């Protein structure tokens, strides 16, 4: 199977949500499309630049990059460390809010900030895309976005892997391999999902099941990862998802375990009895489907765990954007009527050379 | 200073003690007076079992001749100057390593011009003195082609670092191969000495003299013969090795030379090699310069044995039981030609 | 009021001048007497014209002395804690000046004595470089003597 | 050769700091922080007695040892092509059980004094355990090195010694009278620790 | 309270760690790429 | 003060320790391997 | 009256106690293996013999351990700050000979290796200083027996 | 009623237990696969000879899991500051064993493996003194598991 | 394309640091008990000493085989073996580091 | 009354006085009798003129021995603490003057083997040198005795 | 009035003072006596002409004596304190001028032996650079003989 | 030009140098509850050390692999790969350095 | 001759050292604010490590 089909689509979103802006994805939009317009001149013309052809050549993979950027710079709501306002910011009604017992708190609030109390009975309501941009001003926006963009990253790569392992199915399927099925891919994937699909639909689970009410004392989605892993069940400590759930944990961990001894050794066992029977080193092709096992599986856990490098490129994007507004483009912003304009001029020309 | 004497035995002391033991199984001077009483070359045979020496010639053939003995002294030195290094540990491995320097020096200078004279390796493969190895692949086999064997130097043999200095092969066609491995030989006197006095301990005291007065020595002689032959002055100058006490003065006036005599001027002011030059009579039937610097040699040797902490012994018995090996041979030349009046012509051993 | 310690710091002071002093002064007669050995076989003659930097060692040595002995002769009981400070910065630094003072004659001397060995005209820069060594250990002399007045 | 380094960098850190801390005390004029009484009225002599047998074995352990190793190896050497040597080197190793022996008999005497205090408060009681359990610890260290040095001297003697004996043994005895007075340098070391351990008492 | 205490444990702890992070920096730092092949000829 | 006297011992204890197992681990870094062997 | 912190030098006592020792059997182990694989290219039947050193290497270890062992046993949280000092002495001391005599044994145990790989002769020798270095290690073991007693 | 922060030894007992057996396997394994790489290029077949020393760092690091593993799952707040010192003491004692054991097994193994090159006749002597090494760990185990249930 | 493993076996000691890295960051607070910080502490050093020792050997091996199986292609598996072990070594770290994560 | 803990400093006094010295005297008798080996191998007959640098090292140890003595005499409990600061600086001036005399007895005397090995005339010189280091010796010893007895 | 300690710093003065010295000659009779054994062998006339450096080493330790004789005769228990910084400070200002003397006489001493027997004409100026040397030393004297009176 | 490619990189590590240091300079203030200044501190000498590994890996790889792409052209697909790892390593200090920092 | 330009050069390096040595000399009092003498200290030390 050839995987660049798949990579031509696959590719273009995971650069995406690594440069996940709009108004970058813009620029270099307008950057390859003004290589495909200038197609024909470029092509009719010698460039020993190297590093020119080179981009030149996969200029459609630009072209795809940069569309699937702007799709991301949308959804996740940032132009230039901005937020985009469609208006519909309806969860916290601010006067509202001076209803909910906050009476002359401007008093003490010339020195502090007053966060805002989860469920005030008064409050509620989405934002129509992506994040609301309350959240692009506010300082708790750190903790908010940072963990839900780490859990949406090891959403994403299970998916991906997943896609990766039933190509092998395919390969095995075109290939007439049936040792590769009942001790391969069947086995191997039911080992990945009882632990990876359980831990999506338990992250779903509490992201639809729990709210503010059961806030004091909530359930941690971590320590009850490690309760599974560890067989350690308190009875007290952590809120309970839902009754019933340790034998449920206690069972996918059994068959968790259950899975190894097939791709372990019932496939050279197999192996060595039709040998036997027709009658081929036993010993070497063993030590073969150990190395299979101990790759499959470790390269199992470090890919889950190396996924999060999306979350890593994304808050450093989403920093960096940040810090480049706060520096530059801040500075050039003054009470000053002319001058400050004339500053502007200068200072908004180094910010484009910086930011580009 | 306190570093020697303390950790020198620990991990070589089964190796002085071996070397202490051959230095002790030297031959007096009564061992070549009495082989000097033989008039044959079967009773030299007879005077070798006498010692340690000897008991080789058996199963071989019944006539003597002088090739044989030297073949036999010369496997003798590479048996156990082999067996004695496979059993050191890497500090006295690289004084060994430059210790056989010294010969692949000459090695190479045998493969070369093997090459520019198409001639096989093969061939040349037994010519090389022992001790040469070669066993590293792509020196052998080089399809007779200057490149490949300048290749092989700078990757396999581990020359390279002195051919640094000797390189693209410019020197190895156009300009003649005794000044390129005299070139050489000062380079690895330098790295020696170098290494010796990185080295600072009894080792550096036994051996800083001993290179001195051999690169001082080298430099006299260098002018002596430069004479009758062609030969710029600069071109000789730079043969000399810069560690003696010529470099600091004394170089200079050699290398302006022009006549014996100033050569001996320029020793004048260096009393060690003034007795030398003067014992160095250049008489028709006398010793020779060259015997007074072997004798300077030999008893440096033999002063290096006054200390037990010190690399220097295993150079040092080198040196003498190869001294007494050309002692052998030119008693075994005196006595085939029947010149017995020339008998007193080597140099001892103590 | 007046501390004992004060006075220890004073002598501390004369002390570490005529220490560092020695030191540098002994190292450049060391370093000049080896280049002087090396020399003198192929210049017999110039041994009456190569003790230049011994000398000039030895006024090192008549910077660190006049120092540590002006300092010991102003020691005393009632010290309200400031001439000591003063001594001790004095001899300290003088102390070191001799010895980097000396340590610059030393291989300056020995360098330039092993150049002039075949090359008689190096004298001139040689004595060129002395005067800057001096100039090195006056500045050594110098603060220390203002800050004993101080 | 980092390891030396390490050694100079520590060395240099530590004088380094105690030379800043004590002129900044002397500069404060703080009141005997630096307490001498405190570093001392707090130690028990069970250090002394103890840490007086332990360094008192330690030491002449090493160096019998050490002399032993350097022994054997220039025996053995020695012995390639002259094996009449272990005829009479031996008594080089002898020495070093002797340098064995020195240290172990006086751990013997300072251990025969081991007794307990039953005493709390260190102002004026256990004066004399003071300073004996005391004066047990510097006999210890000095017998201890003392038993150590003599053995690497008669070792790397006897190595010289042996050595000289591959080529002619009659030697041997006129080299031997070298390492008879390193063991009576050992000695010296033996009476100075029953000098300093017979006028003591513990508890 | 008992301040000693803590410094001692801070003082431990620190030396501990600058010890090893400067082990393993002067480790680091003297590594050999070989010194051959290739690099005999840009020698 | 600066201390607590109760550990002061224990701290030498430790440095005598830690000073006898330099010692060691000095000797011990000084081995290594052994070269091509005797025919 | 029981003083704090009573109980962690007898501890660390049988810590050094196994520690050193096993320090001093691993050099015997290290070296007299470098010795052994040099050696049976030549002479291969006379590696049997080779292992002499090597299990008394172990003894050393064997030392160490019965040390260890034994002051695990006596210790205890109610000290009177006595027997936790004797079972500290008694450790150190024990761990320490038997890493001299380990060491001892290591290299005389290769160079006397070798003195056979030549000389048959020297093989009762070598068995001799072994003998010497392993009655070293055992006042190692019953010094610090007596010290965990006394 | 107890002393402050009592159970923190025992937790860097745990730790140093660890750790120290991670570099012993770490570096045993390290110089011996040198030596399988630099031998069996021209003799490939003794491959599967030569993996022994592999698995016994690999076994000195199942002893550091097994020690560090058990202090840790011991732990508490109620310590009497004398179950802490006791667990590390234990835990410094088991990682130096595997430390020093971790190092004996890859030089041993280096040299048996070109030995073996060399002279088939090592093979099972060469086992043997693995074994010694090994069981040098194991007494440090035994001492650390002694101390782990005091 | 062959002699690219051992990078992505240091990948992996990168991430077993990592992991143990942020999971200690995010069980923070400023009102701690002193136990649990303390055990994070005893984590964060095991579990990074383990690290070190893990590249230590990843590099060396992977150079030594790396050299290795290019003349003797039989070398090849062994090389990969001996980073399946220094993995284990990186594993074994992350283990107690676990263990005291909860603890 | 006697401060507690005084005679501390005259035990160090004793201690300081005999060890250092001790370190020279095994040196230097060390060393020439190492040089006196090779002296054996080269000729017999100048056996009895090698006898010289050791029995002044033995002469090194006798400057320690006897103010180690002294001190160990005039040990007691309630040591007046002003007597015992002169026995402790005592001790360590003729501790290290005798490791003093006995580097240089020893380097000087292995010198002279050579010197005189080679040229039977040199002995009286390199006597009269050896001399100079024991007199030395003698300095480190009469300062001692001043202290210990003032 | 005076506190205890008020006398420790006195004799630790006295005794730099004699350490330090003891050094500096050790050190001269050290590298100039090597030199002798091995320059003499080719010229045993010079042997009477080379012995003023050692005898230069030892009035280096004739300083230090009278020096540390001096303190030892003036010292007390009821001191004021000044005197002990006094005498602290100047036996530690003489002892380690003599050890600069010292090594200073060592390296001249020991390039002009051989300096003399390749070039006799040297023998000129070593004894005036031999000279300089001393006048160090004497340098320290005098700021001894200034701060013990003081 | 070739010889500019691992230099460009070069540079970010000096960019997450900067990274946290500008955010903490505009972050500080005087009434600090003394916390979140060791957090501070903790982040800074984490991306500061993994500055380092990162600056060591990337010279002594980047030179390797530059002479071995002067000698071989087909080793910069190679050079490039292994120089991948060096920058996930600095990722990885400055992700636990602004974890630290928001923590 | 003309070699001789970096020594006289070296001198100058002193002479920054000194002059400014000189200046705090002067500035030197036993009743210093506590904030002067810190200026003192600071100048100095900055000066000569940038003259070495």
């Amino acid at each position: 199977i050839n995987p660049a089909p798949y990579t031509v689509i696959t590719f273009p979103f995971l650069f995406a949500v690594m440069f996940g802006d709009f108004g970058h994805g813009i620029l270099m939009t307008l950057f390859a499309v003004w290589m495909v317009l200038r197609e024909s001149r470029i092509l009719s013309q010698k460039h020993e630049n190297e590093m020119f052809s080179m981009v030149f050549s996969g200029r459609y993979i630009i072209l795809l990059m940069g569309l699937f950027s702007i799709y991301t710079g949308l959804i996740y709501n940032d132009c230039f460390s901005k937020s985009l306002n469609i208006f519909g910011s309806s969860w916290s009604v601010r006067p509202m809010f001076t209803q909910g017992n906050w009476t002359e708190e401007t008093l003490l609030g010339s020195s502090v900030l007053q966060l805002n109390p989860a469920i005030p009975g008064v409050f509620g309501g989405p934002y129509p895309f992506g994040i609301d941009p309350i959240w692009n001003i506010a300082t708790n926006k750190l903790t908010f976005l940072n963990s839900f963009k780490m859990k949406m990253s090891v959403i994403l790569g299970i998916i991906h892997m997943l896609f990766g392992v039933s190509l092998s199915l395919f390969n095995h399927i075109y290939f007439k391999k049936p040792l590769n099925i009942y001790f391969g891919f069947i086995p191997e994937i039911i080992f990945m999902s009882s632990l990876f699909g359980y831990l999506v639909i338990l992250i779903f689970y509490k992201w639809t099941a729990y709210d503010a009410h059961s806030s004091r004392n909530a359930p941690s989605l971590l320590i009850h990862f490690i309760n599974m892993f560890l067989f350690s069940y308190p009875e007290s400590g952590n809120a309970m998802l839902y009754s019933g759930q340790k034998g449920i944990q206690c069972f996918l961990i059994v068959v968790a375990m259950l899975c190894v001894p097939w791709m372990l050794l019932f496939k050279p066992l197999i192996l060595r009895h039709q040998y036997l029977r027709k009658k081929f080193d036993f010993g070497d092709t063993m030590v073969h489907q150990a190395i299979h096992t101990i790759e499959y599986c470790l390269g199992c856990i470090s890919n889950t765990a190396s996924y999060l490098r999306l979350w890593a490129l994304s808050l450093a994007h989403a920093q960096l954007s940040e810090v480049l507004w706060t520096m530059v483009i801040h500075i050039g912003l003054h009470v000053r009527s002319l001058a400050g304009g004339l500053g502007l001029f200068f200072i908004f020309a180094a910010f484009a050379t910086l930011t580009v | 200073s306190f570093f020697p004497e303390l950790y020198f035995n620990v991990d070589n002391g089964y190796l002085e003690g071996l070397v202490r033991g051959l230095k002790a199984g030297v031959l007096s001077q009564a061992d070549y007076l009495n082989l000097v009483q033989c008039e044959t070359l079967e009773d030299l045979k007879l005077h070798l079992q006498s010692t340690d020496y000897g008991n080789f010639l058996a199963n071989e053939a019944s006539p003597l001749t002088v090739s044989v003995i030297d073949d036999k002294l010369k496997e003798k030195m590479v048996v156990e100057f082999r067996h004695m290094r496979n059993h050191a540990y890497e500090p006295l491995a690289s004084f060994l390593d430059f210790i056989t320097y010294s010969y692949m020096i000459d090695n190479v200078i045998l493969l070369i011009t093997g090459t520019l004279h198409q001639r096989s390796i093969a061939e040349l493969v037994p010519k090389c003195h022992p001790l040469g190895s070669f066993e590293q692949m792509e020196a052998v086999n080089i399809a007779q082609t200057p490149a490949e064997l300048y290749n092989a130097i700078l990757v396999d043999t581990p020359l390279a670092a002195f051919f640094q200095d000797c390189i693209s092969e410019q020197d190895l066609d156009e300009m003649n191969i005794e000044i390129i491995r005299n070139t050489l030989y000062k380079a690895y006197l330098e790295s020696f000495y170098k290494f010796c006095t990185l080295l600072g301990g009894t080792t550096a005291d036994a051996m800083c003299p001993i290179l001195e007065f051999e690169a001082d020595r080298r430099a006299f002689i260098i002018t002596i013969n430069s004479f009758g032959t062609e030969l710029s002055k600069e071109d000789r100058a730079k043969l000399f090795p810069h560690c003696g006490r010529l470099y600091p003065e004394g170089l200079a006036q050699l290398a302006r030379a022009d006549d014996y005599e100033q050569v001996k001027n320029v020793a004048d002011y260096y009393p060690e090699y003034k007795l030398l030059f003067e014992g160095a009579g250049s008489n028709p039937g006398d010793k020779t310069l060259e015997d007074r610097f072997f004798e300077h040699e030999v008893k440096l040797n033999k002063l290096a044995f006054l200390n037990q902490f010190h690399f220097g012994v295993f150079y040092a018995f080198v040196k003498l039981k190869e001294q007494e090996c050309r002692n052998i041979v030119w008693i075994a030349e005196c006595i085939a030609q029947r010149h017995r009046a020339k008998i007193d012509n080597y140099i001892p051993i103590f | 009021n007046n501390p004992e310690y004060s006075s220890f710091f004073g002598v501390m002071g004369a002390s570490s001048a005529m220490v560092f002093s020695a030191m540098g002064a002994a190292y450049g007669t060391a370093k000049s007497g080896t280049g002087i050995a090396a020399m003198s076989v192929m210049r017999p003659e110039l041994i009456m014209k190569s003790i230049i930097p011994v000398v000039m060692a030895g006024i090192i040595a008549i910077y660190g002395l006049v120092v540590a002995v002006l300092i010991a002769n102003s020691l005393t009981d009632g010290i309200t804690l400031y001439r000591s400070f003063l001594q001790l910065g004095a001899g300290l630094s003088v102390g070191l000046s001799g010895l980097a003072a000396g340590f610059a004659i030393g291989i300056v001397g020995d360098a330039g004595v092993r150049g002039t060995a075949q090359q008689p005209r190096l004298f001139v820069g040689m004595i060129l470089i002395l005067i800057f060594a001096e100039v090195l250990g006056l500045y050594g002399l110098i603060v220390a003597l203002i800050l004993s007045t101080k | 050769t980092g390891l030396e380094l390490l050694y100079l960098g520590i060395f240099v850190a530590f004088w380094a700091c105690m030379v800043v801390v004590g002129i900044c005390y002397t500069i404060f004029d703080l009141g005997f922080r630096f307490d001498v009484a405190w570093f001392l009225t707090e130690t028990s002599p069970f250090m002394w007695s103890n840490l007086g047998i332990g360094l008192a074995i330690s030491l002449s352990v090493v160096g019998a040892a050490w002399g032993i190793y350097i022994t054997g190896s220039s025996i053995i050497g020695g012995g390639v092509k002259a094996p009449r040597i272990k005829t009479k080197n031996l008594v080089s190793i002898i020495f070093c059980e002797a340098v064995a022996i020195y240290g172990i008999i006086m751990a013997i005497v300072i251990s025969n004094m081991a007794e307990p205090f039953s005493a709390t408060e260190p102002k004026a009681i256990g004066h004399r355990n003071y300073h004996a359990g005391y004066s047990m610890f510097g006999a210890g260290l000095t017998v201890g090195l003392s038993n150590l040095f003599c053995g690497v001297c008669v070792g790397i003697v006897g190595s010289g010694a042996a050595l000289a004996d591959a080529q002619n043994p009659s030697l041997f005895v006129k080299i031997l009278i070298v390492e008879i007075f390193g063991s009576a340098i050992g000695l010296f070391g033996v009476i100075v620790a029953i000098l300093q351990t017979s006028r003591v008492k513990m508890g | 309270l008992e301040y000693s205490v803590v410094f001692n444990l801070v003082l431990w702890i620190m030396i501990g760690l600058a010890l090893a992070v400067i082990i393993t920096s002067y480790n680091i730092w003297n590594m050999d790429p070989g010194y051959d092949s290739i690099i005999y000829r840009m020698t | 003060g600066f201390f607590s006297p109760g550990i002061w011992m224990g701290l030498l204890t430790t440095l005598f320790m830690l000073f006898i197992f330099t010692y060691g681990l000095h000797m011990i870094l000084s081995l290594k391997t052994m070269d091509r062997f005797d025919d």
